[PDB]
RNA sequence: UGACCUCAAAUCAGGUAGGACUACCCGCUGAACUUAAGCAUAUCAAUAAGCGGAGGAAAAGAAACCAACAGGGAUUGCCUCAGUAGCGGCGAGUGAAGCGGCAAAAGCUCAAAUUUGAAAUCUGGCGUCUUUGGCGUCCGAGUUGUAAUUUGAAGAAGGUAUCUUUGGGCCCGGCUCUUGUCUAUGUUCCUUGGAACAGGACGUCACAGAGGGUGAGAAUCCCGUGCGAUGAGAUGACCCGGGUCUGUGUAAAGUUCCUUCGACGAGUCGAGUUGUUUGGGAAUGCAGCUCUAAGUGGGUGGUAAAUUCCAUCUAAAGCUAAAUAUUGGCGAGAGACCGAUAGCGAACAAGUACAGUGAUGGAAAGAUGAAAAGAACUUUGAAAAGAGAGUGAAAAAGUACGUGAAAUUGUUGAAAGGGAAGGGCUUGAGAUCAGACUUGGUACCGGGCCAG
RNA sequence: GCCUAGACCGAGGACUGCGGUUUUUACCUAGGAUGUUGGCAUAAUGAUCUUAAGUCGCCCGUCUUGAAACACGGACCAAGGAGUCUAACGUCUAUGCGAGUGUUUGGGUGUAAAACCCGUACGCGUAAUGAAAGUGAACGAAGGUGGGGGCCCAUUAGGGUGCACCAUCGACCGAUCCUGAUGUGUUCGGAUGGAUUUGAGUAAGAGCAUAGCUGUUGGGACCCGAAAGAUGGUGAACUAUGCCUG
RNA sequence: GGCGAAAGACUAAUCGAACCAUCUAGUAGCUGGUUCCUGCCGAAGUUUCCCUCAGGAUAGCAGAAGCUCGUAUCAGUUUUAU
RNA sequence: AGCGUGCUACUUAUACUUCACCGUGAUUGCUGUUUUGACGCUUUCACGAGUAGGCAGGCGUGGAGGUCAGUGACGAAGCCUUUGCUGUAAAGCUGGGUCGAACGGCCUCUAGUGCAGAUCUUGGUGGUAGUAGCAAAUAUUCAAAUGAGAACUUUGAAGACUGAAGUGGGGAAAGGUUCCAUGUCAACAGCAGUUGGACAUGGGUUAGUCGAUCCUAAGAGAUGGGGAAGCUCCGUUUCAACGUGC
């Protein structure tokens, strides 16, 4: 059962999975499909826009906090900024986020920003318009002309200037600080 | 097959002791089914060995760039002569490879008037080739929706669509391909090299955009076309040329004398 | 070739949508080419053959008989003509069946729902 | 494909090439890891020394983002900068205008210290440094900026 | 003499449920074979069988969420996380989630509020009309609470600068679905053949050289195919484009600011214990029993506890398309699949014949010929049949039907044969086959084979 | 040294060599058979089949130390009939690109399950080590010594340079143990120098992807084969026993 | 489970636990079989561990692929010295 | 022609020697004459046992891409055959006969790809073998009729038996047309057949009084209720407001 210089493998192959084994033939016929939904869905709507304009917002945790991505919805304090309530927002193609809130001011003024620029854009049509006016227009993808941009990197030419304490030693300190910080305390407080 | 084809019996052994094969066997009486073996890849309506299974693998997956270099090897093969002719392509009446045509070739809409073409530009002997070689396929492949097999004629491949797509579309063993797309099915069909291919204009001059050159980059990202490992691909002036013959020694007989 | 979704290529669906065509659908199977003078007298090509016509066989070991078509059998995918009859040893002849692929129409029998279709044809009646 | 297995040559041999005596059979020696203390021990002790048992204490809901810090050399510091701009930059970079690269920015944690940087000025910005890296750094006349 | 409450009866007026199908779906209940080279925890498996309940999808779903970031933001699925953290006689084994990329995206509703200057609400009967309903009226329900108003993202009541938006019904189109009708070009010549659909010659059409039929491989004989054109029926508060009639817009809704407020779900949360389950480990969920709350309270923050903070949501009430699933149903298109002992058990009057008391079990079985032209008639025979004849391209196709192998068998011919036969090697005999007078060159030159 | 009888064979296919005789840039017996004669080509010759004779020859397959066995299967014939596919892997090989690599979850596109195109992420690799907090790879020409193919200078030999790789002594990184500078939230920090210790490490990257054979593990798992176990159902027309009515 | 004047008897030719279908192609260190040709190479029944003794793993024996080199320094042998 | 011993000759293994041929391994040379095969040609030497097993090169089968503008109704495929040829072989090709609609070579792809065995599976067929056998229940015979045909049918005559607890005359269960008439003999009636419970065509079962139907028996089982997740279990007037009353 065991022989040679072989890895030890773990192949969970010992329930009845031949009863459960999806083999994807349907993927060139469910992407053919998929396409004919969504031109569908923008034919039915032309020129309105098939994309709701979503919000930018940081990623979460230490190792994503670099990138930035679409959120769900604009908050309502940024709705507020650019004076659209978030009722009338949802039926102009705005997405609205009841659930996020703004704690800094960078994603606040990025999603501020973003919003003018879409409304400066927007054209609402009304009763006096006429096909003429609406036929003028070319249904956009509002995902693309209003894409997500990292932030640049910071790179050229700055000048050098040197710190007396190294960045190791402050790492070091700031280690040392933190776990210590409650036993030094206690003892402060204790004499 | 049937994922329980062989399978729609009760057959139990009947055990040792009976003088028969310990093969499982229908119960029950009264019809010749009883009695009779079962569930064995040995035995009539059985399930066969090992039955085959939808999970098999059947895509294969070629990395993008090798897949671009062969394409590149049949394109360059489209225009060796003796390629084409050992591919079976009907080109001796054919001046020079590769076949250039005008841009109006792209407009024609009438198969009339494409096979007109064809014949004025000497590519017809080939379609020729495809109507006389149609035959009944052997074999059960014809039950099959396969019934008859014909050799392939020239692809055409254009720049622009104004027509000539449907004007070639019911010209027997004619394909039709856009610069833009060109694979390995079309340029070395059956793995052989040296398809007939005849060029419009507008496709010829988007060769060099597609595939890329020493002076322009291609429009395929980060591509370049591949390089050789080898610089004068004939071997035989450079073994017979003043630098290598200027250092040998002298040869010997092309066969031993017998001395004993 | 065929490029409709709705079209088969396939060979068992075709001969099974054959073999087991209604007697209405064996109507339109069982159709035959009209004559020359026919064909330019009344612009159609062709027709299903019905009972009265007159034909000339064309193809086969009756090829140049005519006579007036006595019954479209449809049941046996083949139409009887007048006197196309093989004589039995018995000496009683029972009707040679041609297929209306394999005739012309020299004589059209018409009435108002012939000529209608004639002129749903493109032709003249 | 099949018509170049071993299956194929060993027809009309009575075996099919698994012994006459040893008799290829369901699962002499048990199946999986079985015996991996008993009959399976010559093995896994000369091949998998340290299979068996606990070492280390656990972790309930360990959260791989939290240790995400991956590492960039010194002498790998030098391709985070522009390609068509590095030959200006090793050349005209001086202490009052030296290239500035961020290594967070290009997905790094840490930026230790192997190899040899070019003799020239650099800022380097970085969540950790080692001590040697930062040594470095500060040799040629750089400097590293801390940032989160 | 009458209310009310609770509970009854009626063949009272009008409704509704049950049962079926199985592939997917929501739950309950629940093994063992098996693996551990034995075996009991474990594994198989929170699987099979059993039970209850749906739909075209179901379920889930707009945080009592994830996190620990510079924060994300309903639900679902894919790729990844990851065979990882973890669980495990820490053995065999097993095993998620957050982040990230994408598919699809859609949001909301009650309870808790005095309408209190007016139960403003609703089922039903009766009448009537333009009838998926409107109007009138009368009982009834209902104050032990039916409407309007609000749902935490808020919001209410006052004050406030004024601004921005807007209801419904029919008629023709478009889109969607189904369906009717209509369409290019040889049956020209020769040969073979029973038949031309074969070969050859000359061609034609081609946005049609897919497929099928017709007496053999037919783009051009027929149906279709390709290209479109043009009618009919449907369907859609919840698709738009136009018309047209009523809009009862001091109405409804949003927007800024100030003040006072701001009700928010209990045998529930939570705790103990028991059983089960989970990766969840001093206890992940679920369930039983015991205990049983609070109001900046409550839950969560993956090591039990007390103390102090912090973060994040807001449970114990409810609805909701899409992306997802689909050995079933309905309708289609396909394949490097099988080719009648194969492929479904079933290509056929197959779940048939037949067996079994019963649950159940369950076959074998395709092919004359282009066409029955399925052999008139004569003769022998009791008849079945035979012999002539006849049809057919063929009867070396006669339904005991294409081809018609082997085992096994008859006849004819050849040969051998004292208690087996068969085999190898070698030669004889007999039979069969082969080859140089060559693709010989001009009486001769020369050659081939076997020999001295 | 000389004479003399017989048998089997004749590979090769212009010349080239070594010798010999030299009367000779000629000849020979000297790097493998030629000459001549006869017969035959309706045939002498060769092959096969059948058979006789001589001689030898036990029934195959199987397990087994040992089978013709008085061991097992096999009356005969036809058709069917047994190492497969998949998930994850080891070695090797081929191929593409290469400090990168992998288009195909998806999006674009299409002559529509094809072919063609696109990119973020992610996987693997480019860093290890420790249980962990954590720390994290140049004294030097990326080291010395002995070899080392090849190259350079030579001219037997000899010198120079020596990649891969081998043996050996060192250096660097993490862990372990020891020492403990300036300093300090006076308990932290941890410079500096060490140690018969230890790591699947560094020491001018080698990987990623597709495919093939072979091997591995889980799967019905090369094919056929239990005695059993479990879940849900069907039987008292036989029979056992009670009851009711004859 | 039944039933048993008791034999483990009988419970539809089935009884020391009926019959039917399913789990189920249950597992088998055990028996049987395992399908074309030629060419080249060619074993083991021994070591150690195992509820191990009809089985495995391990080492050995064997094949294949090669790689670095090219007489370098090898040997189932002798001689001489010890 | 025995035993001990010496000698000469002679006999013959797949062994040894020389030579031919096959293959394997090594080895010589081959590009200004390499020259449309350098994965080729060529020189030389040695070697050849083999189960289990490994590897290599080939033969064959179904299907797929390409090619031969391949074969074919003037005969494809299949099958039979001392018609032969090629290959060490797996096999390939071919003459004749039969037959009637498709099929092959080559470069590649792919696999449900090769049978003598598995008390293998399904179908078919032998020897045994014209063999075992067709022997319980006393028993048949003569004549005529019918018929192609009579041991077996019909009629007559006789001889017998069952012997009223029947081989008689009815029924219950069970069968289902077997009943009756006419025709009829392919199969069935283990000989026969003109006969038949066979085969074919028709005909046939008449109720106020005979049964069923109704009653209750052992028992079965709704309702009201009570369990049970539930399929359903209990209970039979039970903790019930119980009359479709007369
Ligand atoms: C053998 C195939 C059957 C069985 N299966 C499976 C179960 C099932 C269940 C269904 O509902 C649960 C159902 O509903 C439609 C259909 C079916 C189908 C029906 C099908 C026959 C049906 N096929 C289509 C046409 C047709 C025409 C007829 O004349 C006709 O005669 C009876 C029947 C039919
Ligand atoms: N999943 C089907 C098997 C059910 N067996 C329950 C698993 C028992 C193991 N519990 C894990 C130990 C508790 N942390
Ligand atoms: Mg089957
Ligand atoms: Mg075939
Ligand atoms: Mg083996
Ligand atoms: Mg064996
Ligand atoms: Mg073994
Ligand atoms: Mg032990
Ligand atoms: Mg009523
Ligand atoms: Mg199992
Ligand atoms: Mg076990
Ligand atoms: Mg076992
Ligand atoms: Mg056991
Ligand atoms: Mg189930
Ligand atoms: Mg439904
Ligand atoms: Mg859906
Ligand atoms: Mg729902
Ligand atoms: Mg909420
Ligand atoms: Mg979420
Ligand atoms: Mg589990
Ligand atoms: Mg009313
Ligand atoms: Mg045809
Ligand atoms: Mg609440
Ligand atoms: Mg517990
Ligand atoms: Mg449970
Ligand atoms: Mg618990
Ligand atoms: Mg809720
Ligand atoms: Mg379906
Ligand atoms: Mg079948
Ligand atoms: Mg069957
Ligand atoms: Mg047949
Ligand atoms: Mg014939
Ligand atoms: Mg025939
Ligand atoms: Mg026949
Ligand atoms: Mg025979
Ligand atoms: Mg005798
Ligand atoms: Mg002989
Ligand atoms: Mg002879
Ligand atoms: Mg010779
Ligand atoms: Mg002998
Ligand atoms: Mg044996
Ligand atoms: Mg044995
Ligand atoms: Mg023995
Ligand atoms: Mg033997
Ligand atoms: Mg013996
Ligand atoms: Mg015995
Ligand atoms: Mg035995
Ligand atoms: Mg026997
Ligand atoms: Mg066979
Ligand atoms: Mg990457
Ligand atoms: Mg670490
Ligand atoms: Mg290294
Ligand atoms: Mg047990
Ligand atoms: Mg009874
Ligand atoms: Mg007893
Ligand atoms: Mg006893
Ligand atoms: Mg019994
Ligand atoms: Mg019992
Ligand atoms: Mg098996
Ligand atoms: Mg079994
Ligand atoms: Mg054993
Ligand atoms: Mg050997
Ligand atoms: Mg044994
Ligand atoms: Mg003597
Ligand atoms: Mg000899
Ligand atoms: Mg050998
Ligand atoms: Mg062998
Ligand atoms: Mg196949
Ligand atoms: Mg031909
Ligand atoms: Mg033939
Ligand atoms: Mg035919
Ligand atoms: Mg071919
Ligand atoms: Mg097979
Ligand atoms: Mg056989
Ligand atoms: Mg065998
Ligand atoms: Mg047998
Ligand atoms: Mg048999
Ligand atoms: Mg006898
Ligand atoms: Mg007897
Ligand atoms: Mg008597
Ligand atoms: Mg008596
Ligand atoms: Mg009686
Ligand atoms: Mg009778
Ligand atoms: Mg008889
Ligand atoms: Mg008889
Ligand atoms: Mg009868
Ligand atoms: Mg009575
Ligand atoms: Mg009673
Ligand atoms: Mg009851
Ligand atoms: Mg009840």
């Amino acid at each position: 059962a065991i022989s040679k210089n072989l890895p030890l493998l773990n192949n969970h192959f010992r329930k009845h999975w031949q009863e459960r084994v999806r083999v994807h033939f349907d993927q060139a016929g469910k992407k053919a499909s998929r396409r004919q939904s969504r031109l569908r869905k923008a034919a039915k709507i032309a020129p309105r826009p098939i994309d709701a304009l979503r919000p930018v917002v940081r990623a979460p945790t230490v190792k994503y906090n670099r990138k930035v991505r679409a959120g769900r919805g604009f908050t309502l304090a940024e709705l507020k900024a650019v004076g659209i309530a978030p009722k009338y927002a949802r039926t102009i193609g705005i997405s609205v986020d009841h659930r996020r809130q703004n704690k800094s001011q960078e994603t606040f003024d990025a999603n501020v920003a973003r919003l003018q620029e879409y409304k400066s854009k927007l054209v609402i049509f009304d009763k006096k318009t006429k096909a003429s006016e609406v036929a003028s227009f070319e249904q956009v993808d509002v995902s693309a002309t209003f894409p997500v941009e990292q932030p640049a990197p910071e790179s050229g030419l700055r000048a050098v200037e040197v710190p007396e304490q190294t960045a190791y030693r402050t790492l070091r300190l700031a280690r040392n600080e933190k776990k210590y910080k409650g036993i030094r305390e206690k003892r402060a407080k204790e004499k | 097959v049937a994922e329980n084809a062989g399978h729609q019996t009760s057959a139990e052994s009947w055990g040792t002791g009976r003088a028969v094969a310990r093969i499982p066997r229908v119960g029950g009486g009264g019809t010749h089914r009883s009695g009779q073996a079962a569930f064995g890849n040995m035995c009539r309506g059985g399930r066969m060995f090992a039955p085959t299974k939808t999970w098999r693998r059947w895509n294969v997956k070629v990395n993008h760039n090798e897949k671009r270099y062969a394409t590149a090897s049949a394109i360059a093969a489209s225009a060796v002569t003796s390629l084409v002719l050992a591919r079976g392509h009907r080109v001796e009446q054919v001046k020079e490879l590769p076949l250039v045509v005008s841009n109006e070739f792209e407009s024609v809409t009438k198969t009339k008037d494409a096979v007109a073409v064809l014949k004025a530009v000497g590519a017809h002997k080939d379609v020729v080739k495809v109507i006389k070689s149609k035959k009944l396929r052997a074999g059960k492949g014809k039950l099959r929706g396969r019934r008859f097999t014909q050799r392939r004629g020239p692809l055409v491949v254009y720049a622009q669509d104004n027509g000539i797509v449907k004007a070639l579309r019911n010209v027997p063993g004619v394909e039709t391909a856009s610069v833009k797309h060109l694979g390995l099915l079309q340029l070395a069909p059956g793995a052989h090299l040296g398809r007939f291919i005849i060029w419009t204009q507008g496709a010829f001059e988007s060769l060099d955009s597609v595939y890329g050159s020493d002076s322009t980059k291609s429009i395929k990202s980060g591509y370049t076309l591949p390089s050789n490992i080898i610089s004068n691909t004939d071997v035989t002036r450079l073994i017979n040329s003043a630098e290598v013959q200027a250092v040998v020694r002298p040869a010997g007989e092309k066969t031993q004398k017998k001395s004993h | 070739a065929k490029i409709s979704q709705d079209v088969s290529s396939s060979r068992s669906k075709a001969r099974k949508a054959y073999f087991t065509a209604s007697s209405v659908e064996r109507r339109v199977l069982l159709s035959a080419p009209l004559s020359k003078e026919l064909r330019q007298q009344y612009n159609v090509k062709s027709l299903p053959i019905r009972q009265n016509d007159e034909v000339l066989v064309v193809r086969g070991s009756k090829k140049g008989s005519e006579g007036k078509v006595n019954s479209v059998y449809r049941l046996k995918f083949a139409i009887q003509v007048d006197k196309l009859q093989k004589e039995k040893s018995n000496g009683a002849s029972v009707p040679i069946n041609i297929h209306p692929s394999k005739v012309v129409i020299t004589k059209l029998h018409l009435d108002k729902d012939r000529k209608a279709l004639i002129q749903r044809k493109g032709g003249k009646a | 494909p099949t018509r170049l297995t071993k299956t194929r040559k060993h027809r009309g041999n009575v075996s099919a090439g698994k012994g006459r005596i040893g008799k290829h059979r369901k699962h002499p020696g048990g199946r999986g890891k079985a015996g991996g203390q008993h009959h399976h021990r010559t093995n896994l002790d000369k091949y998998h020394p340290g299979y068996f048992g606990k070492v280390g204490m656990r972790y309930f809901h360990k959260q791989q983002n939290h240790f995400w810090r991956p590492e960039i050399n010194l002498d790998k510091l030098w391709t985070l900068v522009d390609s068509e701009k590095k030959d200006e930059y090793l050349s005209k970079s001086s202490a009052s205008a030296a290239p500035v690269i961020d290594t967070l920015a290009h997905g790094y944690g840490k930026v230790l210290g192997k190899g040899r940087l070019p003799e020239v000025p650099v800022i380097v910005k970085a969540r950790f440094v080692s001590k040697l890296a930062e040594e470095k750094i500060r040799a040629v006349g750089g400097v590293v900026e801390l940032v989160a």
